[PDB]
């Protein structure tokens, strides 16, 4: 599966 | 051989059309296994290779909460590099991220990406070695700054070294019968006269996967590399892959041209001529 | 904005046999931005059984995209591929050409 990504920009 | 399993997403704003859409597909080497659209009338992770479908429940909707949460964060990068660059609310803007771990022969991982790139332009990538960054600008250094207090890339490397080389394991097996085949290019040398003094000898790689091959034209044995025009390699719809190269030769002078084709599928490199 | 001209590629899936079916592709590849319009033509007349494959780019960031269709070749029809994108200053519109 995929990765969350842990922060915005 | 080696293999990758990669992640490519594509956020693009629309000021005065509704929310940036979030798009992301995902690939094992040259075969793409899933996407994820939130402009579809029902957003979800869909299986777009056939061995993907035998996942079970669980894997589609833990991969579709994921992509709707990677959307509402994608929109709020958006609209933060916005004001780094002091950008107007009334343009389009791009923001792309793509990810994933190649493994070698062996299933061991080899190494780990995160890259990202706004407008078009690189911005910021996590480094080899999975705990630092490479930020390109004074934007990106604020991004920078918000990840290593987050912790990101330690988050990054145990999906990296964890999820990602093992699923991409377990893909390879469950596709083994089309991702671990290489199947070899069918290959043929056309000939298009272009005046009394010159033709064109087109070298053709039809049908192959995965996309790696080196197709060369050579002149007495030294290569034509400036004087071949190489298209690039293009998909042919059913997985598989084209390639041709053409030199521009003397009438006359063609059985002193050899075309030379290297692929994994093939047993032995080629070596063709001009048969009229 | 980096902006990015398309590379168009119009060919068929397998070589052109006239009479024999087969599939039309327009790949338009190393353009940026995303927002591109393509049709496929016969006769100068656009096609409405076209698909196209999920947004995707490469290495240096282009995006890239498949557009096909099925389709019978024949010596008197003309099929082309017409493109439109930010870069260009009118629709490009490229012929198959069999030997390509
Ligand atoms: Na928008
Ligand atoms: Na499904
Ligand atoms: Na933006
Ligand atoms: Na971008």
């Amino acid at each position: 599966p995929e990765m969350t990504f842990f922060s915005v920009k | 051989g080696s293999h990758s399993m990669r992640y490519f997403h594509t956020s693009v704003s629309r000021p005065g059309r509704g929310e940036p859409r979030f798009i992301s597909v995902g690939y094992v080497d040259g075969t793409q296994f899933v996407r994820f659209d939130s402009d579809a009338a029902s957003p979800r992770t869909e299986p777009r290779a056939p061995w993907i479908e035998q996942e079970g429940p669980e894997y589609w909707d833990r991969n579709t909460q994921i992509s709707k949460t990677n959307t509402q964060t994608y929109r709020e990068s958006l609209r933060n590099l916005r004001g780094y660059y002091n950008q107007s609310e009334a343009g389009s803007h791009t923001l792309q991220r793509m990810y994933g771990c190649d493994v070698g022969p062996d299933g061991r991982l080899l190494r780990g990406h995160d890259q990202s790139a706004y407008d078009g332009k690189d911005y910021i990538a996590l480094n080899e070695d999975l705990s630092s960054w490479t930020a390109a600008d004074t934007a990106a250094q604020i991004t920078q700054r918000k990840w290593e207090a987050a912790r990101v890339a330690e988050q990054l490397r145990a999906y990296l070294e964890g999820t990602c080389v093992e699923w991409l394991r377990r893909h390879l097996e469950n596709g083994k019968e089309t991702l671990q085949r290489a199947d070899p290019p069918k290959t043929h040398v056309t000939h298009h006269p272009i005046s009394d003094h010159e033709a064109t000898l087109r070298c053709w790689a039809l049908g192959f996967y995965p996309a790696e091959i080196t197709l060369t034209w050579q002149r007495d044995g030294e290569d034509q590399t400036q004087d071949t025009e190489l298209v690039e390699t293009r998909p042919a719809g059913d997985r598989t892959f084209q390639k041709w190269a053409a030199v521009v030769v003397p009438s006359g002078e063609e059985q002193r041209y050899t075309c030379h084709v290297q692929h994994e599928g093939l047993p032995k490199p080629l070596t063709l001529r001009w048969e009229p | 904005m980096i902006q990015r001209t398309p590379k168009i590629q119009v060919y068929s899936r397998h070589p052109a046999e006239n009479g024999k079916s087969n599939f039309l592709n327009c790949y338009v590849s190393g353009f940026h931005p995303s927002d591109i319009e393509v049709d496929l033509l016969k006769n100068g007349e656009r096609i409405e059984k076209v698909e196209h494959s999920d947004l995707s780019f490469s290495k240096d960031w282009s995006f890239y995209l498949l557009y096909y269709t099925e389709f019978t070749p024949t010596e008197k029809d003309e099929y082309a591929c017409r493109v439109n994108h930010v870069t260009l200053s009118q629709p490009k519109i490229v012929k198959w050409d069999r030997d390509m």
